[PDB]
DNA sequence: TGCATCCGTGAGTCGAGGGTAATAACCAGGGGGAGATAAACGAACGCTGAACGCTCC
DNA sequence: GAGCGTTCAGCGTTCGTTTATCTCCCCCTGGTATAATGGGAGCTGTCACGGATGCA
């Protein structure tokens, strides 16, 4: 029930440093709430939310509770 | 461009303009006047 | 009009000084419109030294967001 | 609208920032959160 | 070569707010755009019925 | 056929149009014939620092 309830120390071991965390959780936000505008395409590309979801949710919150599950990856080109 | 924006802005001008140094963008003060990402953090290459 | 004041002892009135140039009262409200200056934007308001006027005065081209949206709509 | 509105500030950061700001410790963010009167309620330990 | 002088630069942070003065004055001519009246066509009407059909004795 | 029934028709018949004429004030320019012949005027004081620039 609050920006902390993902706790920051579970998401920092998963990224080994704090900018890269930010990026990819807000990179993944972006793709999210893509998906959510597709309103009837369906285009194959985009990925819906992983866990589940709130009735009312912001994509970032989300986001950042697919990483502490871990199942998200992130690779620096 | 960094060196206009602190005190001198008349005699950098000057001899910039006689010099012709024409200013890479690399840096913080600089990349806040165009607007682009400043190269410390996020807005690393590695980072972003 | 600065004979009428010294003569008169009171400001003249639009009409009184209509006829003393043999025009009409409108012309005379015309011609005092068009005898007026700018005053310079880039002037201290005097209230603080920093402020200028010309960052008080809003323009009218820019697009406001609001309505650009609602037009699409 | 008030209904509306407690649903959509949830989860959204709001910065807050005094106006020397001497250090980065200057503006910090917070979670929001809606209070009735016309004053920016703060937290005590931060302060300083 | 040393000493004297002047010139340029910088000097926190966000809040509050709108207006400033004065002297020959005229015909004279004359140009140049801004507002006022009859001619070229085609489209509403106009009676012209005429020229076709639609029912009726 | 009687008597009138719908509907093209092209034709006038001036009224439709836009397009052509033509008369007028702001605006710009030029000219005054006694003699007249080198400004008012607003300042001034922060503070340190440095480097150019003058001069003994």
């Amino acid at each position: 029930e609050g920006i902390i309830n993902p706790p920051i120390d579970e998401l920092l071991e998963a990224t080994d440093s704090k900018y890269s965390l930010v990026i990819y959780a807000a990179k993944r936000a972006r793709q999210i709430n893509a998906y959510y505008s597709q309103l009837g395409e369906g285009l194959l590309e985009y990925v819906g939310p992983l866990v589940d979801t709130h009735v009312h949710e912001k994509p970032l919150s989300i986001a950042l509770r697919e990483i502490n599950a871990g199942l998200l990856t992130s690779e620096a080109i | 461009l960094s060196a206009a924006s602190f005190q001198e802005t008349t005699r950098v001008l000057t001899d910039a303009a006689i010099n012709a140094k024409s200013d890479s963008l690399i840096g913080l003060k600089e990349n806040v006047i165009i607007g682009k990402l400043i190269p410390a953090g996020t807005g690393l290459s590695r980072y972003r | 009009q600065r004979q009428m004041l010294q003569d008169l002892g009171r400001e003249p009135t639009p009409e009184e000084l209509a006829k003393e140039l043999d025009m009409t009262p409108e012309k005379v409200i015309e011609v005092q419109k068009y005898g007026r200056e700018p005053i310079s934007l880039h002037t201290p308001l005097g209230e603080d030294g920093d402020s200028e006027f010309g960052d008080l005065i809003e323009d009218s081209e820019a697009v406001v967001p609001a309505d650009a949206v609602s037009f699409t709509l | 609208v008030y209904d509306v509105l407690e649903e959509v500030i949830a989860e959204h950061p709001v910065l807050l920032n005094r106006a020397p700001t001497l250090h980065r410790l200057g503006i910090q963010a917070f979670e929001p959160q809606l209070v009735e009167g016309k004053a920016i309620q703060i937290h005590p330990l931060v302060c300083t």
